[PDB]
RNA sequence: CGGACGGCUCAGUAACACGUCGGUAACCUACCCUCGGGAGGGGGAUAACCCCGGGAAACUGGGGCUAAUCCCCCAUAGGCCUGAGGUACUGGAAGGUCCUCAGGCCGAAAGGGGCAUGCCCGCCCGAGGAUGGGCCGGCGGCCGAUUAGGUAGUUGGUGGGGUAACGGCCCACCAAGCCGAAGAUCGGUACGGGCCAUGAGAGUGGGAGCCCGGAGAUGGACACUGAGACACGGGUCCAGGCCCUAC
């Protein structure tokens, strides 16, 4: 009978969007709390050490991590069990090498290039809404972070939005907002990793789900959450995917 | 005995380039370290020390077998990064 | 037979010796806490001690140890012994937080199983 | 507005423990039955049909099962009523649904 | 700061223990992330060390001296309760959050360290997330009638206490309900599943070794410290056994 939290993974009880051998060793690396969820995220030292190939031991990829030569959202990142996760932008100065973490098809985690113009900034979807002291408004966005805004602009910010930013600083430019022709990627469920453009969106009672209705470049219709759909642009993405 | 290089890599975090190399030794045996390292070098115009083998591996019957080396530029970066036993193995340190 | 170990703070050193007979007689009954004029048992502090101590002096009980080795403890009534769950000494040293045992300790009387005592000085 | 869609009842209620003019919240899973007892208290059983496939022998059985629910004074439910009762928090030893509307009368 | 994980075993348990779908608007969470803000003024002791020791050991007494991210106080921020208003937010649904007033109780912080002429590592408050858990419900999973009636805080209500929190969890008062021949209660047997063996299949039988969950640390009870234990290399008692002993 356990008396407390865990601080051990077994490697075949590890989630299945990893890239990972499951039957090589016993044990995988545990990841520690943060900025996303452990289903939606990887840690620092399997990119540095398998996804990328800079280093073939966990000492190499830490001493790395420690000179201070990996940045996630333009910020120095030195602990290897860091979680890093969708939309965030992975940088190697040292290289010039700049990546978006994105989904596959499958549902796994996969590193697409990008160049150092996008690299500046990063979108998030706003998840919740606060009044806090001061009668100011608080943004509870998808990576769990924060931001506040005033009472005049309050109404220029909904639970479905996506702002997009300036990292290191966190400066807001070009906020979309989620509509009928609204430009969409999704990230979780069957439907993982298809694009299209919005075209309905259906409400129920009880405490059930939204749920949107999209259709893709060939015409296709599908169906999936209103919570699984990430608006990245009006017509056109303002990313790359 | 031949070598032949494969495929270099250049790594500036770690600051070493990584060399897969064949080896071609036909009728003869598995070559040593010191000759391999020797040709090595010769060809690719690099310093003796500074470079360490990780491996030579011989297959099942092949008579082509394949090795990888790690050139450093610097001794200092070179012995603050590879462990001791394979500076030992080659012969760059004494224990 | 008692031993004493007689302690001057204003110097901070200690004297050891052994007493018998009425000189020890009349200790017994006396609990900690309380004052005795040297002279009573029949010893001075001038030649053995040290250099100079005023007359009129009185020693102090502070504790002492039994025969087989168990301390005295000052809260704890009577001549006899005792075992109680502690927390905080004397007669016990924690060495972890939130640590308790069982130890046994002497009362705070004074009684011939006893073997050593100590005593301060008060000027 | 309570989130299920149903005429609320015709009357006020003043009871902590009543969804409509009160503060017992509904959360979860919506079913119908019928009312089997009515002799407790601000109480009601209910009771639900339900078929259960046999594989090996290709053919279903019957069950019923029951389940003990809240019956406020604004929605007065008595033996027979069609009803429609609903989830939330526990209430006693054994309830945990109460009565949001009743849905046909009996005699 | 960690030692509450790892590791071992299947005695007990026919149960919301397990499996699956859901819920908590009825709860806690050190280490981590983001944002928004703070670090003011005063005190104290004691281990090491020195002088004496006691006891067979296990262990342990007195006196002198001295530090801190050790301990304590004052203030200010802040937290909780209640009453009266307003209507900014979220949500399917609110006095849940926000604003104003009032009466009160509790009550922070290490401006510490390193470098160097601003940076790195740390301290406290608030809002959220993450991680890890607690609690609730619907559905599903062995044998026996040469076991037929069982239940008395038992079933429910009102009002309270206690809890981190809902709850007969516990209390005072009022009633007479709850379960059952579609098998209650009682007894027997057994850790549960993913899985495994076999067979053309339908099916029959098993569930030690790997993963997830549960329970236990001679038997049986009870507590301290801590974010987290009634604690697997810790504590207290009874039973049971074993060992050292100058008894
Ligand atoms: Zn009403």
């Amino acid at each position: 009978a356990r008396k407390g939290p865990k601080r051990h993974l077994k490697r075949l009880a590890a989630p299945t969007s990893w890239y990972i051998h499951r039957k090589a060793y016993k044990w995988a690396v545990r990841p520690s709390p943060g900025p996303h969820s452990m289903k939606t995220s990887i840690p620092l030292i399997y990119i540095v050490r398998d996804y990328l190939g800079y280093a073939k031991t966990a000492r190499e990829a830490r001493k790395i991590l420690n000179e201070g030569k990996i940045l996630v959202d333009g910020r120095v990142r030195k602990d290897y069990k860091f979680p890093v996760g969708i939309m965030d932008v992975v940088s190697i100065p040292e290289t010039g090498e700049h990546y978006r973490v994105l989904p596959n098809r499958i549902g796994k985690l996969i590193l697409h290039p990008i160049s150092e113009e996008e690299a500046k900034l990063k979108p998030f979807r706003i998840n919740n809404k606060r009044m806090v002291k001061g009668a100011k408004v608080q943004l509870n966005l998808h990576d769990g972070s924060n931001h506040l805004v005033s009472l005049a602009e309050k109404d220029a910010y909904k639970t479905s939005y996506t702002v997009i930013m300036q990292v290191p600083e966190r400066q807001i430019v070009k906020v979309l907002p989620f509509e009928v022709g609204a430009y969409v990627f999704v990230t979780q469920g069957k439907n993982v990793a298809r694009k299209g453009k919005i075209v309905e969106v259906r409400q129920f009672p009880m405490g059930w789900p939204d749920v949107v209705t999209i259709e893709d470049e060939n015409g296709e219709l599908f169906d999936t959450l209103k919570e699984y759909a990430f608006v990245i642009g009006k017509d056109k993405p303002e990313i790359s995917l | 005995m031949e070598i032949k290089v494969t495929e270099i890599r250049e790594n500036k975090l770690l600051g070493r380039k990584e060399i897969y190399f064949d080896v071609l030794h036909e009728g003869e045996p598995t070559p040593s370290r010191e000759a391999v390292k020797g040709k090595l070098v010769a060809m690719l115009d690099l310093d003796p020390n500074t470079t360490v083998i990780q491996y030579i591996r011989s297959y099942f019957g092949s008579n082509v077998s394949k090795g990888y080396a790690k050139a450093y530029e610097t001794r200092e970066r070179m012995l603050y990064i590879e462990p001791e036993y394979i500076l030992v193995r080659d012969g760059l340190v004494q224990k | 037979t008692f031993k004493l170990v007689i302690s001057n703070p204003k110097n901070g050193v200690a004297k050891q010796v052994e007493i018998s007979g009425p000189e020890a007689d009349k200790l017994i009954g006396r609990r900690i806490g309380e004052e005795i004029p040297a002279s009573e048992l029949g010893l001075n502090l001038s030649e053995i001690f040290g250099e100079e101590i005023p007359a009129d002096a009185k020693l102090k009980i502070t504790g002492g140890t039994d025969k087989d080795g168990f301390p005295m403890r000052p809260d704890v009534h009577g001549p006899r012994r005792v075992k109680i769950l502690l927390s905080r000494g004397p007669g016990f040293r924690p060495r972890e937080r939130g640590e308790r045992r069982k130890k046994t300790v002497h009362g705070n009387t004074i009684s011939p199983n006893i073997v050593q005592v100590n005593m301060k000085i008060v000027f | 507005e309570i989130g299920l869609r149903v005429q609320p009842p015709a009357e006020v209620c003043n009871d902590p423990k009543c969804p409509w003019h009160g503060n017992l919240k509904i959360h979860g899973r919506y079913v119908e039955g019928i009312v089997v007892s009515d002799k407790g208290k601000k109480t009601v059983v209910v009771e639900r049909q339900y078929y259960h496939y046999l594989k090996k022998y290709e053919r279903y059985e019957l069950r019923k099962s029951k389940v003990h629910a809240h019956n406020p004074e604004c929605i007065n439910a008595k033996v027979g009523d069609k009803v429609l009762i609903a989830e939330t928090r526990p209430i006693s030893k054994t309830k945990s649904w109460v009565v949001v509307a009743v849905l046909q009368r009996a005699e």
